[PDB]
């Protein structure tokens, strides 16, 4: 299926045939017929394409896609080169500077270099109408991403979930705490970041957790 | 709509870069008041003043303005209930 990496399709295939997903697709088609929707159709499932499903080592959850021109490209927090890092990403990058020695602001906000190493950058909602935050909520995506998160909780082991802000804590509340590692913090948004996101050291702690499986760490620096 | 709301309040014509949903409890201590329901934290950067400028609204589809926060480099806030 178009735009969806095959190791992902194989495993999630039941979902696509389900009424709710089919009704999601034609909601999205309708939206595109009449408005601009972000990200572009061919980048909605970018996260399925940067790595294989077996190779996922870390999960970072997001909400919905940036709603400005050229920002979203189907990975949570990341922006298409050369868009400036949004305010939350600025704070993510601030945390990396003090958490990961040698980390250097890469001079862009494209996080694909993480995704290619097994960092699943998953928004819970996958599309948005231009200029309208949260405008595609409860149209089916929540249900589908719940399906993706379940599948990873059930079928993989030792995956580190980094959950930022309460909505993301919520979305990860059923992750099997025996088979996986969940780390929680408040959102990197400027409203909250100096209130627990800065100093959370999630990126090194993740690599500390990976090392217990004899799993090779994420090189957070390769952006 | 929303950047006009920012302009009226602060005289700055700015571009919202992101909108983050937060629980009432998530926003309460920072703001010193609890909103009736979820809030979207809509954030622009004012490059002139090196300030993060946040317009908190209710969720889509209403986006009713709740509060405006102006944050400096070290994260100190100036808060105005709307």
């Amino acid at each position: 299926m178009e735009f969806f990496g095959e190791t992902w399709r194989r495993e999630l295939a039941a979902e696509f045939e389900k009424p709710y997903f089919k009704q999601l697709m034609s909601f999205v088609a309708d939206e595109r017929s009449r408005h601009t929707v972000y990200p572009p159709a061919d980048q909605v499932y970018s996260w399925t394409e940067m790595c294989d499903i077996q190779d996922v080592k870390v999960v970072i959850l997001g909400q919905d896609p940036y709603h400005g021109p050229n920002q979203a490209h189907g990975l949570c927090f990341s922006v298409q080169k050369p868009v400036p890092p949004p305010p939350s990403l600025v704070n993510i990058y601030k945390e990396l500077c003090t958490d990961i020695d040698g980390f250097k602001h890469p001079g862009h906000g494209d996080l694909s270099g993480w995704a290619k190493q097994g960092v699943l950058l998953l928004n819970a909602v996958l599309t948005v109408r231009a200029h309208q935050a949260n405008s595609h909520k409860d149209r089916g995506w929540e249900t589908f991403t719940d399906a993706v998160i379940k599948w990873l909780s059930v079928n993989r082991e030792g995956v580190v979930f980094l959950l930022w802000g309460s909505y993301a804590h919520k979305k990860g509340a059923t992750i099997d705490r025996k088979r996986h590692h969940v780390l929680q913090a408040v959102h990197p948004s400027p409203l909250s970041a100096h209130r627990g996101f800065l100093g959370c050291k999630h990126f090194s702690k993740a690599n500390g957790l990976l090392k217990l499986s004899g799993t090779e760490p994420i090189n957070w620096r390769a952006l | 709509n929303l950047s006009d709301i920012i302009e009226k309040e602060t005289g700055k014509q700015l571009v919202i870069q992101e909108s983050i949903l937060m629980l009432p409890e998530e926003v309460e201590e920072v703001i010193g008041n609890k909103p009736e329901s979820d809030i979207l934290v809509h954030t622009a950067y004012d490059e002139s003043t090196d300030e993060n400028v946040m317009l908190l609204t209710s969720d889509a589809p209403e986006y009713k303005p709740w509060a405006l926060v102006i944050q400096d480099s070290n994260g100190e806030n100036k808060i105005k209930m709307l």
